[PDB]
Parts: C-alpha cells; structure tokens; sequence
C-alpha cells in the first residue's frame, strides 16, 4: 500500500474499441470530447513512427487537464516512458534552460536492450590437463585442453577449457575448492570465494561468503534493461570510471553541466542505431508531459518549437490553465494561453470543458471511493451543492477532514452535519477574497 | 534504423537542376521557386567555398517553408561539410558569454581535414608463435594472393597479447604506430568448437596485396581543436560543454597553425553553414559581435530564419525590421518566402501524407486543402496523422473526408481555441 | 628454466 | 620559461599570526563532522553509557 | 556507488539480481575517460599544438623567516599528493 | 576571403598625404591622412593612453581604416581587435576583461638563450642513495659528433619513465623547461625485427649539449597569465585542472607590481625590448557606463597603449544608465579623452571604384556595363549590399556559361536577393502578418 | 630604451607644489593654478602623514577636467613610497568573484599598511669548492677580501649540489632559511665582509596579512583568490593580533590613502557600507572625485548631489575647483610640452591656448603630440600655427563632432 | 589532543631553551562564539586520504 494522492483514482481513459468514450469507466467521468481527443494521441504514441508531435490540453484551472494527461500514461502502460515536468523546473542555476529542455526531451525517449549470457557457478573440485604430442620439434609434449570439475547443489560436471583460460586461471591464483564464475561469450572468470559448505568455525575473513551454489552448473537467462538516452548522456558526460584522475574529480559538485551536439550526434546516436539494426535494443519513443507550460519564457518557447521539429524528439503534451495572458520573458506581449502564437500554431489544442453539478457529484463519489471514505447519500448531495458554488477542488477536498470529524464524533460514514461544520471551519478562494476585500 | 519522420523529414534536398533552376515538386520541396533558387545560388557559393563570412536572411510568413528550405540545403550539402543548426535561444548560457557561444557556433562549422598516407599491413593471421625465456616469436600472415612471415618484436608481442588476437583472425597493423585493429573472424577463425564457444560470425579473408599503402583522413572542427587545446582536459567535446577559451594565443594560435597547414598542404579548409533559426532571440550584444565576427577569414556562411517584421530589438527599445538592427541587416542578403497558393498547399499536403505513408482520397485532399487554406498549413499537416488513426481504428484503407472532419471537430487550432476562450480562464 | 611458449595454429578453416 | 619567479617577499612575523598554544580552546569537544566517518551509532548509544 | 548510472554496480556473482539486471551491451555504451583518450589518440597526436606564450616556474616561493615547522608539513603534503595522484596522471602525460 | 582582403594599407605618400586611390582604398582622404598621424604616434613608442574614435555611419570604412592601420604597423606589434560585447564575461570581472585586453595590446620582444641535451642514449643508470629514494641518474648520450655521460635529476628520470624510454633510443632533453620527448629508437635498431610498434629516428647530429638563442615575442598579458595561473613543473601543480580553472580574475597587486618589475629588469639589461601595439575596440557603443568610466583611468594610466574605438550611432541612450543619452553612445566624460575622426559617407563615384576593387580582389571579371549598373544598385541601396551582390553574379555567370558578368546576371541576382530597405518596406506593407 | 611606464596624461605631475606652510605656488612641480584645492589637499596630506585621525573623507568637485585627478596624483607623488596609495575606479568594485561590499572593504584594508622591522644575517660571496660524501659535505666561499670554509648540513649541501658543483657561482645564503640564489658566474664578486647583519623592514597591508593567514598556500593575492574572507575568525583575529603587535615594540601601523575615482558609479549599498567603514579605528583616509552634478544615485530614482547620498555627504568634506583661465591653460600646455619632447613657438602656444579654451582643455593637450608629429612630417623642428591648424582640421573634438551630426546614423 | 609542534632546534646547537615548569598547567577561560562551532563542523579537517584534496 501507499499514500492516496490527488490522482490515485484515475486508471485510464475508459474509451470503447470504436474510439468512443464511456460514461464513468477507468475512474474518469464525462470529459468525452477530450478523453477521445487524447485517446487519439495515445494511439499516435503506440504508433512509434510519426514523432515530433505536440498536443496542448488547454482549459480553466483544474478541470481535467492533469487527470487525463497522466491517465494517458496509465493507458500507455509503464512500458513506454512518460516524463513529467512542470514549467517551473526549467529555471536552473547550474545549467541553461535550453539544455534542461533538451535533456528532458531526449530523456523522455526510452531504449530497452536485450542480451543473453551463459553463466557458470559451482565449487570447483579439481583441474587436470589434456596432454598431446609436440606440434614442433621434440622439446616436450603440449596441452590441448584443461578439464575442470564443478560441483553444485544439483550435480557435479566436468568441462573442458582452452589453454588461454588455464593461463587466466593461473594469473587469477585460485585453487581447488573455491567458487568461480565463467562465461563463454566473453571468456572472463570471476573468483567469488570459498563456499559456505566449507564454512569456518572462527575465521573472520570476510569475502561476501558464497553460499551453496544452488542451481545448474550452466544457466542461460536473458537480461532486459530499460535505459534512457539521457542516462547514456549523463554517463558519458561524467563517467564514474576507475583510477583515471580525470574521473577522480567526483569529489566536486561539477557545475557547468551542459552537453555538446558533437557528442550527442556522433557518439550516442550511432551506437543506438547500430543496436537497433542489429537486434539488440528496441527503441521505445515516449511522452514528455509539461504542465504549467505558461511559465516558460520566450526563449524557452523558441527553443521548444525548434526542437519539436527534430526527427528524434518524443511526443509532447503541454497543459495550459491561463487565457489571454502576457508571455513571460517579454515586456508586454499578450497571446492566448500565455503561449506565443508561433508555438500555438504548431501544437494541437484540446479544450477541457467545465463540469456540471452531476459530473462533479460523480467525481466526488469516485474520490470518496478511492480515499476509502463511506460518504452517505445526503453528505454526497450536500457536497455536490456546495461544490456547484465553489470549484471542484474545494468540494472534493472536504472528505478527509469530514471523515476525521465523523470518526471523532463516533461515526462510520460522513453525514450532513459533518460536512456542514467543515465547510464553516474552512473557506475557499472566493470566500477568503471576500473577507480580504471587506478588510483593509 | 529507427529514426522517426520529423516535420522536416520529407525534404531530401532542393529540387534544382544543374543550372540551379528550381523544379515544381522535385526532391521533396514544393513551390517557392524564387527562394529555392536563392537557396541554390547560396548553396553553390558554399560548395565553392572561397569566400568567408557571408550572411543570408530567409524572412517570411510563419509556416511558408523557411526551415524547410534550410533543411533542404542541409540535405543537398550532405556530409563532409559542416552544417550547424542552432535556435536563437540556444546561446543564452549560464557558464559562457553570448559572444563566446557565438564564436563556438561559428568555429564549430569550420572543418580541418588532415590527409595522411600511413601504410599498414592487412592479412589473416595463420599462426602466432611466441617463446618467453624478453619473449620472442613469429607471425604468419596470409592473404588470398600470398603468405608471409614476420619476426615479432617485444612491443609488437606486447600489443598482440593485449589485443588478444589469435589465428584465423583478420587484422590491420599500423606499422608506423603499431596499432592493431581486428576487423573480424575469417572462415578459418573456426575454433574447432569443443569448448565454451559462442561466436561463429565468419567473413571473407582480405584481398589484394599483403603490405598495402592506404590513405587515412582525420576531420575535426576548429571548435574541437581549440577545445582540446584549451586545457589538459582534452575531452570537453564529450565530457561537458564547460568552456570559455580565452581569446589569447590559444585561438589565435589555432588560426595561425591552420594557416601554415593550408599553406604547406597539410589541411587547407572546408567551410560550413550555420543555420540560425528564430534569430530574433539574439541580443543587441549578439548582433553587435556578429557585425565583426562575420568579417573574419575563418568565418563560415550563415543563414538566419525570420518570422518577425517591424518589432523591437531584444535587450533594447529600438524598432527595427526582422527584429535585427540595420547595422547587421546591412551585411545580409534578404530572401523573402511567399505564402503557398491552393495548388501549392495541396501538393505539400500530398507529399507529406505520402511520406508518412497515409493514403488519402481525392475528396480528403480537397477538404484538407480547404482546411489548410482557411487555417495554418501546419495545422492541416498535423491533421493527417490524427485522421489516419481514426481510419486504422475503424479498420479502413485510406483516409476519407468523414475522418478528417471528425478530427477537425475533435482538435482545435489557435483561432478556434481563442474564439472558445469566452470565459475568464484564469487570465 | 621457466621458458613459456604461447602458440595459436590454424588447423586445416 | 620565466627565470624570474615572483616569490612573495612578505614580512616574517605574518607567516603565522594565529598560532598560539596557550591561547586557544579545545574545539575537539565540538567536533561533530569528524564523528560521522569514524564513530558508530552502537558505540555512543549503547556501549559507552 | 552507481546510483542511477546505466551500468550496474560490482556484483559478487549471479546469486542475486544486480548481476542479471544489467547488460554488457549497455555497459559498452558508456566510454570512460581512458577509452576516450584511447579513441582520441589518433587526433591528439596531430591537433594538440598550442604552446603557451610564457611558462612560469612553481607558482611562488616565499622569502621569510618562518617557523621551522611550516615547510616540513607542506613538503609532506606534496609528497603524499605525489604518491597518491601522480601515478593516476600517467595517461595525461601524452597530452602534456 | 572577403570583407577585409582588399585593404592592405592607408596608401599615404611620403609626405603623409592621402593618395586618391592606392593600397586598396579610395576616397576618405582626410580620415586616412589623419590615421597616418595615429600610425606615426604608435610607431614612435613615446606616448601611452592615447585614444582615437573613428566615427561614422555604417559602412563608411571605419573598420577598413582600423585594419589598414594594423597593416601599416606590420605584424611586429600586437594589434588586438576586440568587440564591446566581449566585456560581458561570465567568469571574470567586466573590468578585468578590459584591463587584460589592454595588457595584451602591449608587446615585448625578448632574446633568450636555452640549452638542450640530445643524442642516442647508450645507458641510463639510476645512482641510488639512502634518504631511500633514487639520488641521481647517469645517462650516456651518444651523437654523430661525440658522446657524453651526464648526470640529471630524479625529476628528469621520472619524466623519462613516463615517456617509457629504454636504453638505445633517441630522446630530446631541455634543462630550462625540463620536458623530455622520445624521438623514437635509433635507426640502427630498425633492422632488429621485421615489424615493431616503435618510431625510428636516426642518430642525432651535432654536439650532445648545445645552447641556442631565440628572439621570441610575448605580450605583457602573457606574463600576467603565466604568473597568475602557473603550470611550471617539478611539482604536482597539475591540480590546476581542478583547483578553480576559470579565467584567473587577475589582481592589480601583481599586475602592476612583480610583472612590471621583472620586465623592466629584463629590459634595462639588454635582454628585452618593449613593443607597444594597438588596441582596436570595434563596436564601442554597447559598453556599459562602468566600462566607460574605467576607461578614464585606463587612458590616464602611463602604460595603456594606443586605443581605437569605432562609433556607428549618432545619438542614443547610453547602455547601463537607461535614462541618459549622449553622442556616439559614449558619455561626454570619455568622449573628451579621444581624438574623433570623421568617416565621410561615400558618393556614387567612390562607391563604383570600391565595387571595382572588391570585384578584382574576389577574382571576378565583371564587365563595364555590369559595373555601371551596380552603380545604380548602390545609389539605390547600401554600398555593402551592392558589393555583396558580386559573388552570386559570378556564380550565375559560371552557370550560364559566360566568361564575364553582364547586365542580366546582376539583374537576376538583385531580383533574387533583396536589400534592407526593400525588406523593411515589404514588412511595413505586410505589417500584421509577420509574427 | 623604452620602459614600461611612458609619458601619460599625468606624468608631468611630480607632486604638490606647496611651501613649508602649505601655500601653493603659481606653477611648481608640474601643478599650475588651482590654489584653493591644492592648499586644501595639502592639509589632508599633512594629517594623513600624521595618521592620528581615522576615517576622513575629502571629496573634490568642480567642472569636468579641472585637474580633479591631477590633484590626486600629486597627493600620491608627494606622499611618495613607503605609504600605500590605492587608486581605484568606481567600477573596480563590481566583481563576480566578490561582492561590491567585499571589494570595497578589501580596498579599505589594502589602504592600511603595517610596518615591521627585523634583523637577519646574510651571506654573499663566490663559491670556490664543494664536497659531498653520500649525507654531509663542505663548502668554500670567497669574497674579494677574504675566504672561508663551512661544514654544510644535508639540506644546504643538497641545495648547492643542485647547481654546478664547480667554482664560478656567486650565491647568497640566508642563514634563517638558507634559500640559495646564484647571481651569476663570478657578475663581479662582493666587497667587504662575507656575512653581514642586515636590517629588513616591511610594509605589509592588512589585506595581505588576511590573505596570508586565511588558507594553506594562503598567498592567493597574486590572482584574487581571496573570495569572501571570513570576517568571523580571519579579519577580527588579525585586527586583534595587529593591536597586540602594536604597543609592544613589534610593529606599528601606517595608515594609507584610498583614491576612489569617479565615485558616482558606486551604489547606495556601497555608500551605506562606507557610512560605517569610515568609523572604524582602522579606517584609512580617502579622497573622491566626481564630474556629474545633482544626478540620480545608481540603484533608485533619488536625485542627490554628486550622486552620493546625503547621509554620506555629511560624513565628508567638499572642495570646489575653479575653471582654468587663459594663463593657467597656457602654462599647463607649456608644462605638457616640457614633459614631452615637443617645442612650440609663442604664436603656436597662443593659438593652442585659444583652441583649448574654446572647446576644452584636454583637447589641446591631445593635439600637442599630433601637431608635433605633423610638423615632424614636413621636415621641420618646431610646431607651428599652420601645423596646429592642420591638426585642428584632421582631428575633431567633442563639441565639433556633436554638431557635424547632420546625417542620421544608427540609434 | 597530541598536537606536537616542533618550535625548532635548541639555541645550544634556532630557538632559546624554554625557561619554566616543563609541565605547563593553567586554565583557559578564553571565550568563543556560537558560529565558530558551526564553521568548525561545516568542513572536515584531516587527511591521509583523497580528503586531502579538500584543503
Ligand atoms: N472526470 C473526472 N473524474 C473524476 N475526478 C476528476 C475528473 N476531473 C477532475 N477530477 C478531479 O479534480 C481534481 C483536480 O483536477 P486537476 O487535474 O488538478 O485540474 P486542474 O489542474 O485544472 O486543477 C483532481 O484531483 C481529480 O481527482
Ligand atoms: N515547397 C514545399 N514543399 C513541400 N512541403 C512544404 C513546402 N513548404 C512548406 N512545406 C511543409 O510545410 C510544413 C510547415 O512549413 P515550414 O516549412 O515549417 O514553413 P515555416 O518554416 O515558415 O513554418 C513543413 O512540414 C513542410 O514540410
Ligand atoms: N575607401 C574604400 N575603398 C574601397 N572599398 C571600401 C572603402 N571604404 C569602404 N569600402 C568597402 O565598404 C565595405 C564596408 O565598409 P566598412 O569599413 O565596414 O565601413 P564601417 O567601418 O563604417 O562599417 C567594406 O567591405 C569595403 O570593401
Ligand atoms: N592645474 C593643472 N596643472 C597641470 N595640469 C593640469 C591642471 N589641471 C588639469 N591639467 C591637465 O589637464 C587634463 C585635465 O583632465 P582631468 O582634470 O584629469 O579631467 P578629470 O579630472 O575630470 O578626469 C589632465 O590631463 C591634466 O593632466
């Protein structure tokens, strides 16, 4: 279990197979015209091709914007990457805004990579040679292979390795009766240590003591990692290497954290294209959610509608609560949604409609069902009524304190008097503004 | 393999002839004949590359193909010639000045190509014998034409053992530096599988002569040169963009040494192009520095996109066309892009829907051209992908007019969004 | 005394 | 290579003005930063008491 | 030590997830500064030519009548630094 | 190479009078004969802090005369070109940038002797002693002239170990700096193996130990930086790479002190000679009031070089003040410390000759009719635009197959590329359509 | 031939031309006229030499270019060496590595000197022979009057072996530290005693003391690595320790001078900091100049005299300078010509004085060298009126270039 | 604390020989500020590791 968040109730868009919207499926009620609109871009995302697209969910504050924007992520599943970022995270003190934007852009892009490796494990029993005639003048007989006996919890098996592996063994300095790990594709050998079956009574030598090597002596299992392109970026930018004093600067916070296009193009993209065409990694193009995009400035918008035209960028979902407002960063330039007209003419717009009394009542019911509150039918109607006056946010936030008052007064369901008392103990934006205007 | 089709992925180059005569709808581009011909003239002057520091300004209405012409020039110029695309807002950094960022952007599109004739030895190792007492040994190199033997030295054996090359392996040996590079495994590289082997990727043995003299080329930009010469940390080009090279001998020395190299025939020059999209973001300081940065002999050509008209210059209150001061506007040659007509919008939509692999009906094209002439061509283009998804959802074959109409009613453009913004909407 | 010999022959492909 | 190393010719009494053996306090009893990487929780909480 | 790096930490063996949860194909995707120097060695030899206009000996000596216990501590500190880090600076000798 | 490749001097007579058309310049007789006085004042090496202000509208040859002054001065003196926008540095102080520019604008030519040890090394024996570190190192350097056993320092031995040298190879050693390079193993050992990962170089010739003199040239700023961010050797000072590593934010205590002391010590003993240069600061109008005010003391200092600003604005608001305006965008406080020089606006006749010179410098065979049509093009447009139109016309001529530029070529080029005023008019006509 | 310091705008100023009773002469020591301001500056110079009073500020104002900075350079030249005179422009405090207040207090501390005296036995002679037995060794030193042997310690014999062991080097041995410094191949050999006890006096400023005692390898005063000195322990403890050196026979403080040129660039923050920095016992004396009249203080819209706030203007004294007349201008031009290598005729001096009184004074001072170089072109010896007119035509000035703007340029 | 400090070599072979009770025992009533305690713990003081780079 975990904390109940403000959007823990949404699980999907609840759309029919034909593309139509259901009444209250997947926790989302009403909002058909916008849920279908965003289900269309859900299928766009599923179609990994046709990238470099942007969609702007615009509307009054808090109607359904964030709810359906993150329900897009639930419909898409955790498999595809969905990177959220509020418009206020662009301003940084150690890196530039156009670089934060590029990082988030090619951070939303995922890249899952598969690889199959064979592995060995088991307490070695003994090593012996395979003698053979001299390939050259009679200086002595040579060795062709080395037989090694590995014992595990399943059984004991003998295996043949090449003389190079025996030389690796010699320079590794293992003996008979220790735990070793071998791989055939690479050829490296790892010394795990002594086995627990030979555990000591007193000896204090700590080596992460290897327990009984449970399992077969040979095991093949596929590894499937989920790495993003920004992970590779940061790893190649500040590598955590060994004794390479260029790397020993990890003792610094290292400001000046911007990347370089030379690298970004010539080093990281080639290695990904090679893996994709070879069959080692599958590209998982993703979504970049930007709520409160109105906070971005003119420079951020200009960079946004230059990067969006890139063939590599993921699909972007902006959100807007403002109307005809001034563009931040400029002196006085009023444009719709606080977004410049040049960027607005490049993104698809979806108007999030306003809710009716019945729709807000259904939303309150769903939120009460999610928060585990046993609201009664009278308290629900009163919440609907007093939420038709104010906004939906205040109407639905009066469920935790009402339930607490109920539990304290010895109840198991929110009654009418409880919500009536909470509505008088707490106020909303308009009620508070009225008192503020009445006072000096 | 998988690099999605962006907004500008449909143009593969300017549709020009040998005499720089723009064709109507060839090579992805459509209409815009005058601006395409100007783009071709400047591209020919670029491919010539005996004049440095020339500026062009592609001005025009929003969504008329300015960035399209820029990407077309980039594609027609192809590799082996630096083309750096930058938005005007990308130079506003926190760790380096605007002038330093502009110097970086310029010097990043200037290529220096050192051509070397280092000889090597390419063949398929047959045997690698070595006896440790300094250890001494021999190697048998085979090519399809001949076989030979070599006595391996101390460091030769050291490098061979470090690289772990074995028999049947095809390798190349830089005799000057001794650098080894194994290219693959030959059919002989078969290890007679009787042990933990998991590699069987064979390849043909090298053909030709044993000890051949091939030609290598090392191409690096003046930006990379000065970056790696700045300080002992010769990895800032990948490590991080932490920079600030003083304009002392470092850059002047790069320039002087590249001049001597060009004179002595080591590496002469390959000029480049700098596409500044949305140049109106640059500051008055940026313009004032560019004024004289375009005068340097190591200055590549630049093309600046413009949507603005008579508007104040950023960082001041001076009204100037293109949002650029006349001081800099005087160096530029201005090319104006005109709006697309009905048949041009229709052809652009057709090429775009054929590039993104979406079959539209004859009436779908008509209704989409109507929507794109009443509203923005960009909105009309974005409508195609959205309309194809409803068709695929209903299990159709080609986009009809009803799907495009459903998508138009479902998604809103800027004008209809503004007209729907009838409420306060938290202004 | 301790003369080692590392070899790698191309058996008859 | 400039042979004229610009060695600082500062005065002599100023090389160390803070050193005073009988005029300094035992800051050791306030050293919390030095405990994090040397002292254990079980050492101070359970053993010493 | 590797918290969010795409390369896995040191794993004692295949007996727990951290070994089977990371890929060598992805580990190859990151190049340490040593590999960067190795791959740039071809251009480092020919493109690093900037000589400083003036070179200065050790930063600055100090003419003084100092307390005898000053120079020994600085000497010990420099010796410790030379014994610790100088062996690691071997790769940058080429560029130096 | 364009936009400065035609000017190579002021073209002044022996009497300092401006010649009509010579040295790649035409017209501007007054301005050029006045800049002659400036080049003479700079070559005199007698004054300091003097400042000139080449003032005129855009494209009136002020920067051309600024570069002609440098061409006349030659490459022996440091000519520092700078843009006013360079003062806005993000790592050092705005005034620090300007003072370091002033410092590098001054030159210093110094003759120095340096010693070198070189030769095919025969053996390298480290003489050991108990402290328990290596004491010395005896190296036997052989040469085609002779051979010498020499004792070197443990630091040089460690440098050799870093180089990974072995007995019998060729090394180049220097005692002044202490750096040792490995030229490769002696050519006599190339026959040892069929192939090796070793560079081979023949036996060095001449004496094993040799002292040679070099007349180098460095600016005062070079010494300033060398003493502020020292590298040297014999220590682990390489920590410079992480200590701070910005522009060092120099300080006056050593800028005006130790450096001046040591350079005067070098000069007054016949080792060095001061070579004051020129500081050309183009686009001075975007300098902040703080920079303009510091310029007062900079020019009133006894060591500042000859400075040359370029004024392009008539009268606008001063940067950094936001409320006050002055001529040239420079405060009257600094404008009183400069010698203003007009740059006359060019006439059709002079512009025609300028276009001809630019065409003949850009390797263009323009016909007389095309040249005369460019006259009208330039009288309707800017000189810079009319001269920029040249090269596209040459490309179009090459495409059409003609060996010369005709009327139609320049007409096509002008119709394809608009000018600043034409574009401004188009924007004014399409006012509410360009955003 | 040519040194670093060359002829400048104030090179002619050799100091204040005052008498024993602080009475300025008509024209002495390169300073002409300006009697009131010169005798008002002599008083502050005398009480600076006194140093018993701390935190005094004397502002000088008047018309632009009325020897405002000349009086300050004269005060500096009269104070002479061994007394810090830190001149800084109003912009030098605006820095990125340090705050404006930190830079201002840094300048205040640089403007305070601390005098210290010591004795040290120094050697100076020619090396004769050296021996080392791998460790201890011996040395033989020589001078023109005597020679001697020394049994050297390990460090000394090592430092000597570092050089050319054979004779020739003339070294110096600071017995305190033992730092060797070979003057050259025996530059001649020294005379007198080989080892002599020498007195060493140092005037080290409080800022230098702070930088030295603030950090290991503390001497970062060569690149301004003193970012935000910690007042908590460094500066307070240094003040206490300087007060302890005082009144004990160890050291004595020498108050310096701080010349803030163009103080109108300073902001309300810097002025508020000065309001209290000028009240500390360690506060040095300072002078300040201004060219603006009643203008706005940088930071707000407050219009105040000299651009300095009233709460600080009340904390200083003001001295007005009078405009120069024909006599003073001509004499200043003559002194400039004497400082330079140029010589003009009497009619040339008259014309130059008229030209320097029509527009401004600095214009003539600048035209001096231009007319000299133009007369040197026609192969003459003296600068003539025709040459001065040629120069007046070639080079323009502020007032004649601001009126030629009958053609519109960028803006 | 064990903070041994070598004043130098004795004058008989330099600093004069100390003249007093070798066992100096006295009470230090010196005062300290509450911010010095925070300054002392802000950064670690020591060495023997890469921590030496922190000085
Ligand atoms: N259709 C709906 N069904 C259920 N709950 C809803 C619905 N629409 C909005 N809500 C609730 O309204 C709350 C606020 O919505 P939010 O996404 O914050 O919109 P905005 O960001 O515009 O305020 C959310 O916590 C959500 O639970
Ligand atoms: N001549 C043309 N041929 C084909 N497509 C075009 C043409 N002009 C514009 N387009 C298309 O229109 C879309 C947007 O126009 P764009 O080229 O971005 O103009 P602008 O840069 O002025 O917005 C692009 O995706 C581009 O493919
Ligand atoms: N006297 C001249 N002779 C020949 N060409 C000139 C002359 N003056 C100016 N030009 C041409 O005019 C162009 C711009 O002049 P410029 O020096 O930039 O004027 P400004 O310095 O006022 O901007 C230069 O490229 C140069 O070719
Ligand atoms: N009384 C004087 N005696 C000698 N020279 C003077 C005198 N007054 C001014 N000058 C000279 O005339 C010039 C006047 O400029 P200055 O007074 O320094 O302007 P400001 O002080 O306003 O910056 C200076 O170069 C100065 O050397």
């Amino acid at each position: 279990t975990q904390r109940i968040a403000s959007h823990s109730h949404v699980k999907g868009l609840g759309l029919d197979e034909s593309g139509l919207a259901k009444q209250a499926a997947s926790g989302l009620v009403g909002q058909e015209n916008a849920r279908e609109a965003c289900g269309v871009i859900v299928e766009l995302i599923k179609s990994k091709k046709m990238a470099g697209r942007a969609v702007l969910l615009a509307g009054p504050p808090g109607t359904g914007k964030t709810a359906l924007a993150l329900a897009i992520a639930q419909e898409l599943g955790s498999k595809v990457p969905f990177c959220p970022m509020v418009g206020s995270e662009v301003y940084s003190t150690e890196i530039k805004k156009t670089e934060v934007l590029m990082e988030n852009f090619r951070r939303a892009i995922g890249l899952r990579i598969k690889e199959t490796k064979e592995v060995y494990e088991g307490e070695v029993t003994e090593l012996t040679p395979c003698e053979t005639e001299n390939p050259m003048g009679g200086y002595g007989k040579t060795i062709s292979h080395v037989i090694i006996g590995l014992k595990t919890a399943k059984g004991t098996k003998q295996l043949k390795l090449d003389p190079s592996i025996f030389e690796s063994l010699q320079k590794e300095r293992v003996e008979a009766g220790d735990v070793i790990y071998i791989e055939a594709n690479s050829g490296a050998v790892k010394r795990q240590g002594r086995c627990d079956t030979y555990a000591t009574e007193f000896d204090l030598e700590a080596e992460e003591y290897v327990p009984l090597p449970k399992g077969d002596v040979h095991k093949k299992k596929e590894i499937i990692q989920d790495v993003t392109l920004h992970d590779l970026d940061v790893a190649n930018a500040r590598p955590q290497g060994g004794q390479d004093i260029l790397s020993m600067m990890g003792q610094l916070m290292k400001p000046k954290k911007t990347e370089i296009t030379d690298k970004l193009r010539g080093e990281i993209n080639k290695v990904v294209n090679k893996y994709i065409d070879q069959g080692i990694a599958e590209l998982v193009p993703g979504v970049l959610f930007v709520d409160e995009v109105h906070m971005l400035d003119i420079e951020c918008f200009t960079y946004l509608h230059r990067a969006l035209e890139s063939s590599i960028a993921p699909i972007v979902i902006f959100a807007s609560n403002r109307g005809n407002c001034v563009i931040r960063g400029t002196e006085d330039i009023t444009s719709p949604h606080g977004i410049p007209l040049d960027l607005l003419d490049r993104v698809m717009i979806i108007r999030t409609m306003l809710y009716t009394p019945q729709e807000m009542k259904q939303i309150i019911k769903i939120r009460a069902q999610t928060e585990g509150i046993n609201i009664s039918e009278e308290a629900l109607n009163h919440l609907g009524e007093i939420g038709t006056k104010t906004t939906l946010r205040y109407s639905v936030q009066l469920l935790t304190p009402a339930n607490l008052l109920a539990k304290i007064n010895g109840k198991d369901s929110i009654e009418k008097e409880h919500v009536e008392e909470i509505s008088e103990l707490f106020y909303d934006a308009k009620s508070s503004a009225k008192i503020l205007a009445d006072q000096q | 393999r998988i690099e999605r089709i962006g907004a500008h992925s449909h143009i593969r180059g300017l549709g020009l002839d040998d005499a720089l005569e723009p064709r109507q709808a060839s090579q992805g581009m459509v209409g815009q004949l005058a601006a395409r011909r100007a783009a071709g003239v400047v591209l020919e002057m670029i491919r010539e590359g005996k004049i440095a520091g020339r500026a062009v300004l592609i001005a025009g209405q929003p969504g008329t193909g300015k960035t399209a012409i820029a990407m077309g020039m980039a594609q027609a110029l192809g590799p082996d010639t630096p083309f750096t695309a930058i938005a005007g807002s990308e130079i506003f950094s926190l760790e380096m000045s605007k002038t330093e960022a502009l110097t970086q952007a310029f010097r990043r599109s200037i290529g220096v190509r050192i051509k070397e004739e280092t000889e090597i030895i390419e063949g398929e190792v047959v045997e690698i014998q070595i006896d440790r007492p300094s250890k001494v040994g021999k190697l048998t190199l085979k090519t399809t034409e001949m076989e030979t033997i070599y006595d391996l030295g101390t460091k030769m054996i050291e490098s061979l053992t470090k690289d772990k090359v074995q028999a049947g392996d095809v390798i190349t040996i830089d005799k000057a530096t001794g650098k080894i590079s194994k290219l693959g495994r030959s059919f002989t590289r078969a290890r007679d599988y009787d042990a933990m082997g998991s590699q069987t990727k064979f390849v043909q043995c090298p053909d030709g002569e044993l000890q051949k003299r091939k030609e290598v080329v090392h191409t690096v930009s003046l930006h990379e040169i000065d970056v790696i010469n700045s300080r002992t940390q010769g990895f800032l080009a990948l490590f991080s963009g932490d920079t600030g090279e003083i304009k002392s001998e470092v850059r002047e020395q790069i320039n002087a040494k590249v001049a001597e190299w060009r004179e002595e025939g080591k590496a002469e020059i390959i000029p480049g192009v700098l596409f500044i999209d949305e140049v109106h973001m640059l500051d008055i300081e940026s313009f004032s520095f560019l004024n004289r940065a375009l005068e340097s002999d190591m200055a590549p050509v630049l093309i600046m996109a413009t949507n603005r008209g008579i508007t104040r210059i950023r960082g001041t209150s001076y009204q100037s066309p293109h949002g650029i001061p006349i001081d800099l506007l005087d160096r530029l040659l201005i090319v104006s892009t005109t709006p697309y007509s009905e048949k041009d919008t229709k052809q652009i939509l057709r090429i775009r829907c054929e590039e993104e692999d979406v079959e539209m009906s004859e009436d779908a094209y008509t209704v989409l051209t109507r929507i794109g002439l009443e509203t923005s061509l960009r909105y009309a283009i974005q409508l195609i992908t959205a309309a194809s998804l409803v068709c695929r959802k209903r299990k159709g074959t080609e986009v009809q007019v009803d799907d495009i109409k459903r998508v138009y009613s479902l998604f809103l453009d800027e004008s209809r969004s503004t007209q729907y913004m009838k409420e306060y909407q938290d202004a | 005394g301790p003369i080692i010999t590392y070899h790698s022959v191309t058996v008859p492909r | 290579i400039t042979p004229g190393i610009c060695f600082s010719t500062a005065s002599l009494v100023l090389r160390a003005t803070d050193v005073h053996p009988l005029q300094r306090i035992d800051m050791g009893r306030f050293d919390l930063i030095g405990l994090e990487g040397r002292v254990s929780r079980y050492e101070a909480d359970t053993f010493l008491p | 030590q590797p918290v969010a790096s795409p390369i896995g930490p040191r794993s004692p063996g295949p007996s727990h997830p951290t070994f089977w949860t990371y890929t060598e194909a992805a580990h190859r995707a990151v190049l340490f500064p040593q590999q960067r120097l190795d791959q740039l060695s071809e251009i480092i030899e020919r493109f690093i030519f900037v000589m400083p206009p003036v070179e200065a000996p050790p930063p600055s000596l100090h003419a003084c009548h100092p307390p005898p216990w000053l120079a020994p501590r600085q000497a010990a500190f420099q010796e410790q630094l030379a014994s610790e880090l100088w062996p690691r600076a071997r790769p940058l000798h080429r560029i130096v």
